[PDB]
């Protein structure tokens, strides 16, 4: 429900793979 | 066969691109995120990216198409390298420490607006030496545990 660092960091890890 | 945590992470990733919460990723949003990550794609490349997974040919990427794109684009680069990249994204001034303010500014820039209380809490979730900041070693620990 409320965001954790892990969840958000992985979202960025996922998103950054487009580079 | 995916865990609700993983689904949550992919949904979160999707929302970072889908900044207007309209349900889809446009060349505009795809470009916005990539630019926010130090990249500089051309409109032609952004268009190519969407068309490669735009099964319903509506010019945009929906959730199932997003996952399709991600499933193949992260198989041409391993974890450690991706985790390292994410850290660089969070550690704006590159001083080796992700501060609370940096975490807040970064997520806001990506579309996830968080309070100072929330961010302080996130830092605490990964902080190991209790200095109120996250260094590469602590970050890697969180991303691999
Ligand atoms: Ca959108
Ligand atoms: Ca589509
Ligand atoms: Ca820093
Ligand atoms: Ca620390």
């Amino acid at each position: 429900r409320k965001k954790t660092f892990k969840e958000v960091a992985n979202a960025v890890k996922i998103s950054a793979s487009l580079m | 066969q995916l865990t609700e945590e993983q689904i949550a992470e992919f949904k979160e990733a999707f929302s970072l691109f889908d900044k207007d919460g309209d349900g889809t990723i446009t060349t505009k949003e795809l470009g916005t995120v990539m630019r926010s990550l130090g990249q500089n794609p051309t409109e032609a490349e952004l268009q190519d990216m969407i068309n490669e997974v735009d099964a319903d040919g509506n010019g945009t990427i929906d959730f199932p198409e997003f996952l399709t794109m991600m499933a193949r684009k992260m198989k041409d680069t391993d974890s450690e390298e991706e985790i390292r990249e994410a850290f660089r994204v969070f550690d704006k001034d590159g001083n080796g420490y992700i501060s609370a303010a940096e975490l807040r500014h970064v997520m806001t820039n990506l579309g996830e607006k968080l309070t100072d209380e929330e961010v302080d809490e996130m830092i605490r979730e990964a902080d190991i030496d209790g200095d109120g900041q996250v260094n590469y070693e602590e970050f890697v620990q969180m991303m691999t545990a």
